[PDB]
């Protein structure tokens, strides 16, 4: 994990999965593994900071791009196998704070939950206020609208 | 249906050269007392007492099933342990494990075959409840015990003590055709076919169900619609 | 209700739960959890139904029976409910959990498909994904059902298409084998009869 | 004698049955065509009820014929409807409930 | 009762088979391939646990305490070293007939004590 | 295990008495519904190597209209009866002037003797039943409606009334338990009276094929 | 009878082959040496009582070439000689089964380790120590 977050040898696509109960530990390098980026969470805090947002807000002058954010060790690419051996948080505010404690051993966070949607479902306004067979029919009829 | 596997806890085979030698420490064998390689089974109290069995019945089922090729020696039903030992009266001892497996898989200690699980409840629906007529001409829904199964024999079931041989339907039409006949099949087919329609609360007239069950049975055999 | 789920879970973990006869420990635990959740959904629904005014437009349709039902108003206003897959709760698609946002071995309401939010309040993303997984099952069953029901339709018709009422008023097939001696064993047509009550019975 | 026949035809006694013409609605139409006013004693003589029902049961034919194989089928085919008709066109029930002329 | 264990021929490293010395009436293990024989110490050959009351605590591994996805309580401290954090989980096994028992594993490494309540 | 076999033979005999009463052979009300205790006292409670052994409990009866055609039954001792253990019975048939009988076997009959029962059938119209088959009067079940065997003069009136032929009827195969219960050859029609939920009672006619 | 034998349906072979014959043909004469590739801890008897019925199926072959002929007899191209079945079955074991562990001059020990891992992985699911894989799990998709 220290190497892949620095891109020393291991490129970002490669997945390391430690199974603990079954002592196996697998590494995958193949093509065709679907993956998504996640933030990184040490003790209960994000690795993303104000300085990253400030450097990246003034992009096109600094070109502090997505790739520099990957290289800093702030986001990772996580595929489905590695998503089983990990603990995520939906929102860092509501899920990493002192309270009646639920997990307190988080490992990653999501950037925004609306990135679980696709292309045609990402034009629906307030889709969490609809019954779900309607969002499918709009994801179908968005391909048929004139423009 | 109950085999030996439901009631037994575990099985261990020993080669004890003298029956009195007793590698296992059981004084009940000593007071109780030709081949040395023996089989030993531990049952459990729970399944034995739920189905109300005794080791005399069990040993009787062994001696009936296999004959006097082999003798069971059974603990009295007083100790905490539920043991019985098996010898073979006079292809050496793999035969012993083979008849162990064959004895485990099927003996029918209690129950009848093909019926794996039987339930018990009191019926809420008035049709399933017993209906009588009192002295003043009422209908007086009675809430008696019924019991539904998971397999079906329907002729070994009806031919029993204390089971009502007038009212037991069996959800299976080929079997009703083998046991009760074609005119019983028309009525049973109508009931099982009306059940799935009326389960939604929808109604379909008797005309159409009656015609379907008639054309499907008007040749004396089951004319499946294929 | 959500506290009553947790106390059932604590009785289950401390082996304080005795299995219902005819059931295993797993199924009786599931039965008790679904009992709490369905009673909760019903009580919230009834509270919602009591809350509505005379001038309401959801109530104007449900009372008239034109469109919607009494569960839709509760599911818009009060609580969506539990999402089910094949009658059970949301299954452990991952290793002993459902999504990677949940602790392993979490039999709670929020971890297994219950949606404590309404359609007016919006859904949390976990609940949104579970509701999509719930709607997907019925959307599959709609497409699957047709290619069986039409085949059963055609196959029923091909056995009986020549069966008719003759001028004897009997019912005979194409080869004049008699099926019924009167149609519907009364001679009467289906479109002119009604429901009635036998007064002299009971 | 018809009541016991219904009790053997209908175990788990349910009065709800399917039959051609709604007799209660038809009586209640007769009460409104003819201005009955059921506060007054009735004009209808109760032997005419009996010998009208017995004639109407002759008029309601399903199986035609007169040989005893056809008469048994005419009796069976109209059995439940004739039980209902004799059960609702009584003399007691006309004289004390419906008050028809 | 216990469990029988397979023992091997010293000479050719094959599975010994049970056999009865008829003359001394003594159980002996003999190789099919070579003539090497041995005297039995256990006298149990085939054991089969059908009710199969199994102790999961033999199967649980101490490394499971490193799993981030698993819950942990301080309500139940360790029996050996009295450490408070304990990571807990269910049977995690098929054919665990009816069991929602929680198995607890101690945190604070090299303890590895594992218990059931 | 002698109470169960006594109970079993009692129910067999009771079902055979209801069989012979429904078929038309003359049997009295005393034998029609006796309890278990008349059976136990009058045959002897010990089916294993004792007094109520088979063969000298076997029933012979006579038809109601004339006491000329007679119906034996026979309960063989063998579980699987054979040709040599039915030609004894056929010898008892030809010894008498009687025509036909029953054989209530204990286990399944051998196929060769079944073919034998086929072969001398037009001489002697005899048939079998099974022990497991006969511990219940299946006519008493609620699914089974009332079956009545039609006389040939009534069959002629039936075919003349509806103006139809003998093959246009609904039909029934000779091997099902109700037609085997009454015991009827092919070319012989059966009234079925059943209750209708639409109009009262309904009669239909199944022809044996 | 005996119960729960283990076989190995392997490509270009018409019939299933017991796994012990595959390890004997693959280069391992002994039995303890075969068993060290499957059961990694010899103090577990519950593995042992399940692995022994397929071992007792094949104590008639103790050498490599007879097992090679036992495979080559079942081959899709059945050789006519003893030394044609051996070349065909050796071709199959060299190249057809398990390419991803290596196709070279000697990769028999590594292929043996992966095959013993497959047998171990089957025994853990047959004993319930692990759970069965899900076909719809899109980690298992590409
Ligand atoms: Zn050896
Ligand atoms: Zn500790």
């Amino acid at each position: 994990r220290k190497l892949r977050r620095q891109m020393d040898i291991i490129v970002s696509e490669v997945s390391m999965i430690r199974d603990i109960r079954e002592r196996e530990i697998r590494i995958y390098t193949d093509a065709g593994r679907i993956c998504r980026p996640l933030l990184i969470v040490e003790k209960q805090k994000l690795l993303l900071k104000k300085r990253h947002i400030d450097q990246l807000k003034e992009r096109e002058y600094n070109n502090y791009s997505w790739q520099d954010l990957v290289a800093s060790g702030v986001v990772e690419y996580i595929d489905t196998l590695e998503e089983e051996t990990v603990m995520l948080a939906m929102t860092p505010d509501d899920l990493q704070e002192k309270e009646v404690a639920y997990c307190s051993t988080y490992t990653h966070c999501e950037i925004h939950p609306s990135m679980i949607l696709g292309v045609c479902a990402s034009i629906i306004p307030f889709p969490d206020h609809n019954q779900s067979p309607r969002n499918t029919y709009q994801s179908a009829m968005g391909k048929q609208a004139m423009g | 249906h109950t085999t030996l596997r439901k009631v037994t806890a575990n099985t261990a085979i020993y080669y004890d050269p003298n029956p009195q030698s007793t590698v296992v420490a059981e004084d009940q064998e000593w007071v109780n007392v030709i081949s040395p390689w023996l089989l030993r089974v531990e049952l459990d109290r729970k399944h034995m007492t739920d189905r109300k069995l005794t080791m005399e019945q069990i040993a009787e089922k062994i001696n009936a099933g296999f004959g006097d090729d082999l003798n069971c020696i059974f603990n009295d039903d007083n100790a905490e342990k539920l043991v019985l030992r098996i010898r073979i009266m006079n292809d050496d001892d793999v035969f012993l494990r083979c008849i162990e497996s064959n004895m485990l898989t099927d003996m029918t200690l209690q129950g009848i075959e093909q019926i794996s699980k039987v339930y018990m409840h009191l019926p809420q629906t008035d049709n399933k409840k017993k209906i009588i007529i009192t002295e003043d001409g009422e209908f007086k829904a009675l809430q008696e015990w019924i019991l539904e199964t998971d397999g079906v024999s329907l002729m070994r079931v009806l031919s029993e003590k204390d089971v009502d041989p007038v009212r037991t339907t069996s959800n299976d039409i080929v079997e009703i055709f083998t046991v009760l006949g074609i005119e019983a099949v028309r009525k049973a087919l109508e009931r099982e076919l009306y059940h799935v329609i009326s389960f939604d609360g929808s109604y379909v007239n008797y005309r159409h169900l009656a015609l379907l069950c008639d054309t499907m049975t008007c040749r004396g055999h089951l004319m499946a619609i294929t | 209700a959500k506290q009553d789920v947790i106390e059932v879970i604590e009785k289950a973990h401390n082996n304080e739960l005795e299995p219902t006869p005819g059931n295993t420990l797993r199924q009786t635990f599931e039965n008790q959890v679904n009992r709490i959740l369905n009673d909760a959904r019903d009580k919230t629904g009834s509270s919602a139904q009591k809350s509505l005014s005379e001038y309401n437009n959801f109530k104007s349709m449900v009372v008239s029976g034109a469109k919607g039902s009494k569960i839709n108003i509760s599911q818009v206003i009060a609580v969506v409910g539990q999402q089910n897959v094949e009658g059970k709760r949301i299954p452990f698609g991952f290793k002993h959990r459902t999504l990677p946002h949940f602790i392993k071995d979490d039999y709670g309401p929020e971890s297994r498909g219950f949606v404590e939010n309404s359609y007016l309040a919006g859904l949390t993303p976990t609940e949104f994904f579970f509701h999509a997984m719930g709607g997907r099952e019925g959307l599959i069953d709609t497409a699957v059902k047709t290619a069986e029901t039409g085949y059963i339709q055609r196959r029923l018709i091909k056995s009986m298409e020549s069966v008719m009422v003759k001028y004897d008023a009997t019912v005979r097939n194409s080869i004049n084998q008699v099926v019924q001696l009167r149609y519907g064993e009364d001679g009467l047509a289906g479109e002119s009869v009604e429901f009635q009550n036998l007064a002299t019975l009971k | 004698e018809d009541r016991e026949v219904l009790r053997v035809i209908f175990p788990t006694g349910d009065s709800k049955v399917v039959l051609p013409c709604n007799l209660l609605r038809m009586i209640w139409n007769a009460q409104k065509i003819f201005h009955i006013n059921p506060r007054l004693p009735s004009d209808l003589h109760p032997i005419k009820v009996v010998e009208g029902v017995k004639e109407l049961s002759k008029k309601l034919v399903i199986v035609n014929g007169d040989d005893p194989l056809s008469r048994q089928a005419q009796e069976n085919a109209t059995l439940l409807f004739n039980i209902h008709l004799r059960s609702t066109l009584c003399s007691r029930r006309m004289a004390e409930e419906f008050r028809l002329s | 009762p216990g469990f029988v264990g397979i023992r091997f021929c010293q000479e050719c490293n094959n599975m010994l088979y049970p056999k009865e010395d008829k003359e001394n009436r003594i159980l002996l293990y003999a190789c099919r391939n070579c003539d090497y024989q041995q005297e039995a110490d256990n006298s149990c050959i085939y054991v089969n646990k059908i009710t199969h009351e199994v102790d999961e605590l033999t199967q649980i591994i101490a490394d499971v305490s490193q799993d981030p996805t698993l819950p942990r309580t301080e309500d139940h401290p360790c029996q050996k070293c009295g450490h408070k954090e304990a990571v807990f989980f269910q049977s995690h096994s098929a054919r665990a007939e009816d069991a929602m028992r929680l198995y607890y594993v101690c945190t604070a490494p090299h303890c590895g004590h594992r218990w059931t309540e | 295990d002698d109470e169960e076999e006594t109970y079993r033979l009692w129910k067999i005999r009771k079902t055979i008495m209801q069989l012979c009463h429904d078929r038309g052979y003359l049997v009295t009300q005393d034998e029609l519904d006796q309890t278990l205790e008349e059976f136990k006292a009058q045959f002897g409670d010990k089916p294993s190597e004792g007094r109520p052994r088979r063969t000298d409990l076997t029933v012979l009866v006579a038809h109601n209209d004339d006491p000329t055609d007679q119906m034996f039954v026979f309960f063989p001792e063998e579980p699987k009866v054979g040709i040599k253990t039915i030609k004894v019975y056929c010898q008892r048939m030809q010894e008498e002037n009687i025509t036909r009988a029953l054989i209530v076997v204990q286990q399944g009959m051998t196929p060769s003797a079944k073919q034998s029962l086929v072969d001398m059938a037009p001489k002697y119209i005899l048939e079998q039943f099974l022990q497991q088959e006969l511990l219940i009067n299946i006519t008493e079940h609620e699914l089974v409606p009332e079956h009545v065997v039609m006389t040939k003069e009534e069959v002629t009136e039936l075919l003349a009334r509806y103006k139809l032929r003998e093959n246009q009827l609904p039909r029934i195969q000779a091997g099902d338990p109700v037609a085997r219960y009454f015991g009827i050859k092919r070319g012989q029609v059966v009234k079925i009276i059943r209750p209708s939920e639409t109009a009262g009672r309904y009669i239909t006619y199944r022809l044996v094929q | 009878a005996i119960g729960q034998r283990i076989v190995a349906t392997l490509p270009y072979i018409k019939q299933e082959v017991p796994i012990i014959i595959v390890f004997r043909a693959l280069g391992f004469v002994s039995d303890r040496d075969i068993l060290e590739h499957i059961i990694y801890d010899f103090e577990d008897p519950e593995m042992m009582e399940m692995v022994k019925p397929s071992l007792d199926e094949a104590f008639v072959i103790q050498e490599q070439n007879v097992a090679l002929n036992f495979i080559g007899s079942r081959g899709a191209k059945p050789g006519v000689t003893k030394e044609k079945r051996i070349k065909y079955a050796k071709e199959v074991l060299q190249k057809e089964m398990l390419p991803h562990v290596g196709v070279s001059d000697f990769c028999e020990t590594k292929k043996a380790y992966f095959l013993g891992y497959m047998v171990h992985r089957l025994l853990l699911a047959a004993l319930g120590r692990r759970e069965l894989d899900d076909r719809d799990h899109y980690g298992n998709k590409r």
